[PDB]
């Protein structure tokens, strides 16, 4: 290609997809797929069931070691029948490598804590719950992080208005900050951007 | 079929049943809440108004509702017992500064567009 | 030496027109440095440069005693540098406008205002539109 | 700086090194503040020929 | 071209100004109202048209890369003038 | 390659423990802090003296909003909206209108400073030059509502910031 | 370890929105009508979901 | 006709750039 | 055993105290919390960039520089050489203005209050180069996701250099302030000590898990732009304590100095953004003078570029520690997710068992040597 | 009259020796408070104007916010500002605490500290430089020159 | 109804209420109330102030950007009183005070300046008129506070025929005189009182100025139980844990209420008086380091 295209790395792209097959070979019973991207990422998808195993055999195991919990976050994606995927980022300084699992539930299906595998997921789990009402099950102390005590709703869910519902400011008659229902003095302007002429060939879908 | 995974409860029964305990560790809390914030309400007032939050949510028929429900209140009485919260966050149930909105026809085809 | 320090401090005293310049300089910028004059403003604002001094120091400007409507004798601010002089000063530029002037135009200012921020002449804001919906008007003569 | 000898002697004994090697406070070492008009090259795809976008 | 409404008010540029009866005009008690005193509309009806010998001409606004896109104006057209769409300086052709 | 800072093993002989004991009951360390601060006593101060000097500034500084026009007197805007559309607090508001000679302008033009971000985005999206982020930044005010700014206020903005606006510009415009 | 409950799914009281934002709304379930000042068809693909529009108001200050 | 001109090092590079920690040793046993 | 709240940069901190030890310690955050993530979602990849400089306000750059590589890597493009390298640049001169808001900060909460003073003069100095490189002295917005917005001016890199030969004398001052002071000491020495086994597994990075002997840099292991055609040491501590660290933070100030030097000696020439205008806008003159390049410009100010859809996480070695972003794409020119990584989140996290027994003085050590800035904590 | 001389002159001194010792406490919420810091740097040495650095909020006569204001963080501002003695003024800095800036459309952002407290000055920027700062605490200097109190109460 | 003033939104801070009020004496006890009830609904307030900004500067987070106005004025000058009531389709008259000055007497304060803004309102065609008077207001009182509140009452309904007239009666509150001046004492058992709640009186102005037949109507405004003041400065030490204003005051608070049977009031603006026990708390909290008091009806 020309300068201005990103080099590709056929070795690392190689040794990613022989350690998820490894990987999906040693526990058939959680993992469902395995992907490797043009960039040299490796992520494996589970099933919720296998959350503490998954994580432990590959913060454990020898060939493995992911020692250190890089991130952990949710995404709200409401067409799907289990609207949160936790994703879960991995680094292992043994092997200088990354990886992603992906599992998935719904608003009432608790997923299993992994406080006891990465204490890092303390306060990523409580994140997690304050942001889009996903409950661990077994945490040390599951409770809001981030919004203000007594918020209610979940701000990151993709139906959560950008402003939310109230809006505070002090009253002098009861000399003290109130909450009332949120009106703006100018609206927020919607932008219609997307454009029709589709981009991007390679990602077409099947006009079933 | 529809078999889904539980929470805390199985049933309706241990469910109530944890309903019943939020509900006895709230009202126990209300007068300690009264007195500890400076709160110019009565504790007849206050668990009254528990007692209507407790009761916005009378129409549930599923249990991981109800325990999801009854997680959410205990760690609203977490908030409230260990004054995380401070006054304006108890006295936001109350809606003191919020004019009332007539609820018949006539009043709000009078006020606007809004039904 | 000691003699040195001595004779530069009597010379700023004596720079600044004597004693009376001295204080009144003194009390109106706390600072009693001598410069080289590099331009005088239409204002009244008088501008100097002193290149040994160190890098921030080097450009001041004393303020005039009366712009446009107020005694600036006492109550001075930045706001009263014009745009030029406002580039000179801020160093973004090694020139001054005397060596080489602004563009002019007809639409630019030829007096220059400072904040007027709590006065009267304080920018009020307002909508700069028409009205967007006409109303019926009822005719005058009644119907029966 | 316009300090005298006395005093940079004292000051150097004091910290115990040479300051005036290196001074904190920026003097006509500086690049000026007007400076002459600039060029600015053009990038590997500004060819007239053999450059379809499709290739890049 | 600054016109004075019959209240008192300067008009503007944009045309608008409070009506007798609008209550907003309070906000410009014991204050002023920002009147813009250039009206580019004058000030580009003032500009000479400029004659040129040529069936097509480009204008940029002068300045190079300091003005505006490029265009180009024909003026075939006698009844009227080439006018720029981006600064509104007028051309024409030396008719007779 | 990678270094170590707290690797070094004191000396047990006689007379490194002496000097230890000497600089524990003397007080040697204190002293040097005590002639660092005392060497800075002495040094001429890195003060300026405002708001008679200035700090210095560049072309490039992004200041108070401004509204262009061309050297014939006609403003530059012609509400092509892309400013607006760029803006990511989304503080520009903006109408318009073919004018009486059927020109391209703006009826409102309005920026919200005090949701600004003053990035100049806007600045670099303009096609014409007409909003420009100029150099002042003393323009602090008393209330809120003047900090709202319309047509008119960013018209005079630029009418009276335009010498060194165009200074600026000439000075920045080979780098964009 | 399943309950096998028999109800259809409601998270109303969850979700925190307030009681006349829920019953009084009305939403649209529709595909997108292609914008006829263009042939493209790539905005006509997925199914959008919007609120009826209430009311908006001018601001008596900058309109 | 006229050439490239951007902000570029000095022809030989610049000075060497002192670094490393310099905590001298008065003196006194 | 008394429990006390330590109210309202901007902290709520929840104790219980038996005497003088510190048996819990309860941060409580959100108090910065602006729901950033949620407003990326509505605004474009360039609309959302200047977000990122308001993250980790100390370090703005460096937000930038991770940003602009996560949309790179979706992209499939690379930066030129040019830009590359004023990216390192300018990455060390912000590496160096983190470690000095760190250091001086750090001081100043213990009792030392001049080095603040001494060191933030060399900070405006650096303020000054901003301003010049980009017109804004902190939230600058310079680093894209294409390369840089603009080429340095004709006289930038003579005064770089020159601030640059003067610094290492002002570090030398804040170590004869800091370094052997017995004071220092006393309050540094083996307080807030964590192992290198809890500090993996409870998600620490950068000095955090340096000062416990980790040997651990992201710009040796996982360089990404031009970070292995320079040389420098990567300082290693032994105690695990926030001596060790302090100790660690001025190592990396020095080697910041000298890849510095590396930088200014090999700037190369060439464009500063990728030369393909259907990402990076096009130069002015081009706008105003070809069809093609007013297009792309109207295109990209209006509705920006289009991201092929994916799921990146990429993650840079900030000042702080590891500071990573996670990206999702739909397609469009609007990020669907965009996940915030910081470093101060998972160490405010460990600030509990950091203050195990220890006095109520020591958590403002702790609190100090771990590097918390509240904006990306709270995002 | 000799009274209508009398209290203008202590009206002068009083003013005078109000804004030639302001104390300020500062609310260093966000990225405003770097700025704010950069002020009370050596170049510009905010102490040489007489106004101290980090008084305490019981000792203190103006309360600068510099930085974003989130429902969670303004009953404690507002507790603050309450506590402080009557002669008190309030400083907003940064278009997050004029207006929510940059943040103004969000669940969690107050849109303006001035809906918890009034506002002397408004210091425009993102952020404003130290210097810009400056300018806004001498023109708060000039307006509490121009106030006149005891003139008001010989009139009333 | 001037499209501008057409009320839309749902009352709330950025709403339009379609009230476009001048409250003189907005810088006092009530004038706070009365301007955060304007200005929480959204309505347009024009502050007249004699005194210093800074004592003004409270009112300024009551309303939205724009919608609260400050004018100097005076008294003593009618041109001043119609630029402040120029746009204005209400005006509220708050100006009181309960002692006398050196420049301003009882009859300037409560007969010649309601008089004034009366005829200036009438003059530049403002559609309401609020003037607030005492209840124990008459001719014939002992006390010249009462005989000016009367005759300023008289020369009001003259200037402004369609004014409405309120009369509170010992307004209490958290800034109110009357729970202060008891309770910062640290005789009785023959005259009587009957206190109103602030937040009261506050609702019952707006009320008047929503409802549309109470133009020319005269209000007394009460409360609901009526205490003998031995008894109620008992109860206030009780409730403040303590154990048990020249000439004019002392009278005032040494005569009994009155009772006007005839007279509408905060019943028939739709408005429940507040018992004083549910406020004497709040109020009196502040003067610390359960048996309320009987009620004759
Ligand atoms: C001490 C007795 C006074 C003389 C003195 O302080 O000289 C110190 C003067 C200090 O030099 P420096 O400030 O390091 O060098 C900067 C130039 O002198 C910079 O010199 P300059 O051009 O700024 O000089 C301005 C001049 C005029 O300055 C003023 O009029 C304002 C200051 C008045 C202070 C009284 O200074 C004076 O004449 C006053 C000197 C001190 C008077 C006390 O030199 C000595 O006398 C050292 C003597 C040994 C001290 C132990
Ligand atoms: C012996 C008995 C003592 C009793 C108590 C007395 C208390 C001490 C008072 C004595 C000291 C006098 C105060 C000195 C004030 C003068 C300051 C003057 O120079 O300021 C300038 C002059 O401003 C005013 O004109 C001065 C007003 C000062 C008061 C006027 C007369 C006061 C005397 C009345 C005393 C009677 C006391 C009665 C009770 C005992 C304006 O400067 P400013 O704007 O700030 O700063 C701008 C910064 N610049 C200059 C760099 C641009
Ligand atoms: C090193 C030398 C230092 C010397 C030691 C310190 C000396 C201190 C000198 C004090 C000077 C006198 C201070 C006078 C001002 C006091 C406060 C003030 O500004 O007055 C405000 C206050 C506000 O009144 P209202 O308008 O009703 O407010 C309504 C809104 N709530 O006005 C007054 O109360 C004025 C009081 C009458 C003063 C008449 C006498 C004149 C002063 C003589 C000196 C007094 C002290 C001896
Ligand atoms: N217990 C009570 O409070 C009840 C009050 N009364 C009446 O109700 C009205 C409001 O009472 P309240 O708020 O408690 O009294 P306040 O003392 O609290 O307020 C009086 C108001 O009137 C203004 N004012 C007073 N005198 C003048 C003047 N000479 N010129 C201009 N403005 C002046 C004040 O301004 P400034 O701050 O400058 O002095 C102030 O805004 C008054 O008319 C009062 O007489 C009715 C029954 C009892
Ligand atoms: S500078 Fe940025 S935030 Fe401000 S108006 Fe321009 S585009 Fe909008
Ligand atoms: S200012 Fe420039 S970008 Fe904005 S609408 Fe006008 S011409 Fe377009
Ligand atoms: S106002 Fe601007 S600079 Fe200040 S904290 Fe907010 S975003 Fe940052
Ligand atoms: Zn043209």
């Amino acid at each position: 290609t020309r300068p201005t295209i990103r080099p590709r790395n056929d070795v690392v792209h190689k040794q990613l997809s022989a350690f998820g097959q490894y990987v999906a070979e040693i526990l058939p019973k959680y993992v469902q797929q395995v992907q490797v991207s043009c960039f040299n990422e490796l992520e494996i998808f589970i099933h919720p069931d296998g959350v503490i195993p998954v994580l432990t055999f590959l913060r454990d195991h020898t060939n493995a070691q992911f020692k250190s919990l890089a991130d952990l976050t949710a995404v709200d994606v409401p067409t799907r029948q289990n609207r949160f995927e936790i994703v879960y980022n991995l680094l292992s300084l043994r092997f200088n490598s990354r990886i992603r699992v992906k599992t998935y539930t719904d608003e009432l299906t608790p997923i299993e804590s992994s406080v006891t595998v990465y204490k890092a997921a303390n306060w990523y789990e409580r994140e997690i719950w304050d942001m889009f009402g996903v409950f661990f099950a077994n945490h040390p102390d599951l409770r809001r992080i981030l919004t203000d005590y007594g918020f209610e709703g979940h701000p990151f869910r993709k139906d959560f208005p950008l402003s939310g519902y109230v809006e505070l400011r002090y009253d002098d008659e009861v000399k003290r900050v109130v909450a009332e229902p949120v009106e703006l003095a100018q609206e927020f302007r919607k932008f219609d951007l997307n454009s029709p002429w589709e981009a991007f060939p390679a990602y077409r879908q099947p006009p079933e | 079929g529809t078999s889904v995974k539980p929470i805390f409860s199985r049933d309706m029964n241990e469910a109530k049943r944890r309903v019943r305990e939020l509900y006895r560790a709230w009202y126990r809390e209300v007068p300690n809440t009264v007195h500890l914030f400076q709160l110019d309400i009565s504790v007849k007032q206050g668990r009254d108004k528990v007692r209507e939050m407790f009761m916005k949510n009378a129409h549930v028929t599923d249990p991981r509702v109800v325990d999801l429900l009854v997680i959410k209140g205990k760690m609203e009485l977490e908030e409230t017992i260990n004054v995380w919260k401070q006054r304006t966050h108890i006295m936001r149930f109350f809606h003191e500064t919020e004019a009332p909105r007539p609820t018949d026809f006539l009043s709000k085809f009078y006020v606007g567009h809004d039904p | 030496e000691l003699v040195q320090v001595l004779r530069r401090g009597l010379q700023q005293v004596s720079g600044h027109g004597g004693l009376r310049g001295y204080l009144r300089v003194l009390f109106r910028a706390n600072d009693v440095r001598v410069g080289t004059l590099v331009g005088e403003d239409k204002y009244g604002n008088k501008y100097y440069e002193d290149n040994k001094q160190f890098f921030g120091r080097h450009r001041w400007v004393i303020y005039t005693t009366e712009m446009n409507g107020r005694d600036t004798f006492w109550d001075v601010d930045g706001s009263m540098v014009p745009p030029e002089w406002h580039r000179w000063l801020h160093c973004m530029t090694d020139d001054p406008p005397t060596t080489k002037p602004p563009t002019a135009r007809k639409y630019i200012w030829t007096n220059h205002k400072f904040n007027v921020s709590g006065t009267p002449q304080q920018y009020v804001p307002y909508s700069t539109t028409r009205k967007k919906i006409q109303e019926w008007v009822p005719p005058s003569t009644p119907y029966k | 700086a316009s300090a005298t000898r006395v005093i940079q002697l004292l000051r150097n004994w004091a910290s115990g090194r040479d300051l005036q090697a290196k001074l904190q406070l920026r003097y006509q070492e500086i690049s000026k503040r007007t400076q002459p008009p600039p060029k600015l090259p053009v990038g590997p795809s500004h060819k007239l020929s053999n450059n379809y976008y499709c290739t890049r | 071209g600054v016109r004075t409404s019959p209240t008192g008010e300067k008009v503007t540029h944009t045309g608008q100004a409070y009506d007798d009866g609008d209550y907003r005009r309070v906000r410009f008690s014991d204050r002023q109202k920002e009147v813009n005193e250039n009206f580019a509309i004058d000030l580009i009806a003032e500009q000479p048209v400029s004659e040129v010998g040529s069936r097509v001409i480009s204008c940029d606004g002068g300045g190079g890369a300091l003005g505006h896109p490029r265009v180009y104006i024909n003026l075939d057209k006698e009844t009227k003038t080439g006018t720029c769409g981006y600064c509104g300086l007028q051309f024409r052709q030396p008719h007779h | 390659t990678y270094k170590f800072v707290n690797m070094r093993e004191p000396s047990m002989d006689m007379k490194s423990v002496t000097d230890r004991a000497a600089q524990t009951l003397l007080w040697t360390e204190l002293v040097r802090g005590l002639g660092m601060t005392l060497s800075y006593l002495f040094r001429e101060p890195a003060t300026i003296n405002y708001p008679f000097e200035k700090g210095p500034l560049s072309p490039r500084f992004r200041g108070e909003h401004a509204l262009r026009r061309y050297p014939s007197g006609e403003e530059r805007c012609i509400a092509c909206k892309l400013c607006e559309a760029v803006c990511p607090a989304q503080a520009i508001t903006i109408e318009a209108e073919p004018r009486a000679d059927g020109s391209r302008r703006t009826t409102r033009y309005d920026i919200d400073m005090t949701k600004c971000i003053y990035c100049g985005f806007c600045q670099e999206a303009c096609p014409v030059d007409a909003i420009v982020e100029g150099p002042n930044f003393e323009f602090s005010t008393e209330t809120h509502e003047e900090l709202l700014y319309n047509k008119e206020k960013l018209l005079n903005n630029g009418d009276k910031w335009e010498a060194e606006i165009a200074a600026n510009i000439q000075a920045d415009y080979l780098y964009r | 370890q399943l309950i096998a409950v028999d109800e259809k799914l409601d998270i109303t009281t969850l979700t925190g929105v307030p009681e006349e934002h829920i019953k009084t709304r009305k939403v649209r379930i529709f595909v997108p009508a292609r914008n006829n000042m263009q042939s493209g068809v790539n905005n006509t693909k997925k199914w959008k979901m919007e609120f009826d529009t209430r009311e908006r108001w001018e601001n008596p200050l900058m309109g | 006709a006229s050439k490239v001109k951007q902000d570029m090092p000095p022809p030989g590079g610049y000075g060497p750039i002192d670094y490393k920690r310099n905590l001298p040793r008065r003196g006194l046993s | 055993n008394l429990t006390l709240n330590f109210g309202p940069g901007v902290l709520r901190l929840v104790m219980e105290l038996s005497g003088e030890m510190v048996r819990k310690c309860d941060p409580h955050i959100g108090l910065l919390h602006r729901g950033t993530e949620k407003l990326i979602e509505y605004k474009t990849y360039l609309q959302a960039l200047p977000y990122f400089d308001r993250l980790d306000y100390v370090s703005m750059m460096c937000n930038e520089q991770a940003y602009s590589l996560a949309v790179e890597k979706l992209l499939n493009i690379q930066p030129p050489p040019r830009a590359q390298w004023i990216r390192v640049l300018f990455g060390e001169i912000t590496r160096l203005l983190n470690h000095i808001m760190a250091v001086t900060t750090h001081a100043l909460d213990i009792g030392a209050m001049t080095p603040f003073f001494w060191m933030f003069e060399e900070r405006e100095k650096m303020f000054e180069f901003y301003e010049r490189v980009s017109g804004a002295r902190m939230h600058a917005a310079y680093i894209r996701p294409g390369g840089v917005h603009q080429d340095l001016p004709l006289g930038l890199l003579d005064d770089i250099y020159e601030f640059s030969k003067n610094f290492s004398f002002r570090i030398d001052e804040l170590e004869e302030m800091l370094t052997n002071n017995r004071i220092w000491r006393n309050r540094t020495v083996d307080i807030g000590v964590v192992t290198a086994e809890d500090a993996l597994n409870y998600g620490f990075s950068g000095v955090m898990l340096r000062g416990s002997g980790i040997q651990w840099d992201l710009r040796k292991t996982q360089p990404y732009d031009v970070y292995d055609q320079v040389e420098f040491d990567v300082p290693i501590g032994s105690r695990g304590d926030c001596y060790d660290r302090y100790l660690c933070r001025v190592e990396e100030m020095r080697q910041s100095l000298r890849i510095i030097s590396q930088c200014l000696n090999k700037m190369p020439p060439g464009e500063i953004k990728v030369d393909d205008a259907k990402v990076s806008p096009p130069k002015r003159a081009e706008m105003k003078t070809s069809m093609e390049s007013l297009i792309h410009h109207f295109k990209l100010y209006t509705e920006g570029y289009q991201v092929p859809p994916g799921a990146t996480y990429t993650a840079i070695e900030a000042p702080k520690g590891e500071f990573g972003v996670y990206l999702v794409s739909d397609g469009s020119s609007r990020p669907y997710r965009c996940k915030i990584k910081a470093p101060g989140f998972a160490h405010l996290a460990g600030l509990d068992k950091m203050s195990k027994g220890h006095m109520l003085a020591d958590v403002v050590a702790i609190i100090g040597t771990q590097d918390i800035v509240f904006g990306e904590v709270d995002r | 009259s000799r009274g209508e001389y009398v209290v203008a002159k202590l009206d002068d001194l009083v003013n005078w020796a109000r804004r030639s010792s302001l104390w300020p406490m500062t609310f260093g919420l966000a990225c405003c408070a770097v700025e704010m810091m950069h002020m009370a740097a050596p170049r510009y040495d905010m102490d040489r104007f007489g106004v101290v650095f980090r008084a305490s909020p019981r000792q203190s006569d103006v309360m600068i916010v510099a930085g974003t204001l989130t429902n969670k963080m303004a009953p404690a501002l507002r507790k603050v500002y309450d506590q402080m003695p009557e002669p008190r003024y309030v400083v907003s800095m940064g278009s997050c605490a004029n207006g929510g800036g940059y943040y103004h459309y969000s669940y969690s952002v107050v849109r303006g500290c001035d809906r918890i407290v009034p506002v002397d000055i408004y210091v425009p920027g993102c952020p404003p430089t130290a210097e810009a700062l400056l300018y806004g605490i001498l023109q708060l200097q000039r307006k509490i020159k121009r106030e006149k109190r005891l003139r008001i109460w010989y009139r009333r | 109804l001037h499209h501008a003033l057409i009320p839309h939104g749902k009352g709330g801070r950025s709403s339009v209420s379609g009230i476009v009020a001048t409250v003189f004496g907005a810088t006092g006890f009530l004038g706070r109330y009365v301007v955060n009830h304007l200005g929480r609904m959204g309505s347009q307030v024009i502050v007249p102030y004699r005194c210093e900004p800074y004592d003004t500067m409270h009112l300024r987070p009551m309303g939205d950007l724009g919608q609260i106005i400050f004018m100097e004025w005076n008294g003593k000058d009618k041109d001043s009183i119609r630029k402040v009531v120029e746009h204005s389709n209400v005006v509220i008259n708050l100006v009181g005070r309960e002692w006398e000055t050196k420049n301003f007497d009882f009859e300037d304060v409560f007969v010649k300046i309601p008089h004034a803004i009366a005829q200036v309102s009438k003059e530049a065609g403002v559609e309401k008129l609020i003037h607030i008077s005492h209840l124990n207001a008459d001719i014939k009182s002992p006390s010249r506070y009462l005989r000016s509140k009367a005759v300023g009452e008289k020369e009001v309904r003259a200037a402004f025929p369609e004014a409405t007239i309120i009369k509170p009666s010992d307004i209490f509150g958290r800034e109110d005189r009357f729970l202060n001046y008891f309770a910062s004492m640290r005789l009785g058992k023959e005259t009587v009182k009957q206190p109103v709640y602030i937040v009261d009186v506050s609702k019952g102005i707006i009320n008047a100025i929503k409802d549309p037949d109470a133009k020319g109507k005269t209000f007394a405004f009460v409360g609901p139980n009526r205490y003998l003041l031995f008894d109620l400065v008992q109860y206030i030490f009780a409730v403040a844990y303590r154990p048990f204003t020249t000439r004019d005051k002392v009278e005032r608070v040494h005569m009994s209420d009155m009772t006007l049977p005839h007279l509408p009031g905060l019943e028939d603006l739709g408005i429940q008086a507040t018992p004083l026990e549910l406020k004497a708390i709040e109020v009196l909290r502040r003067h610390r380091t359960v048996k309320p008091a009987k009620t004759v009806n």
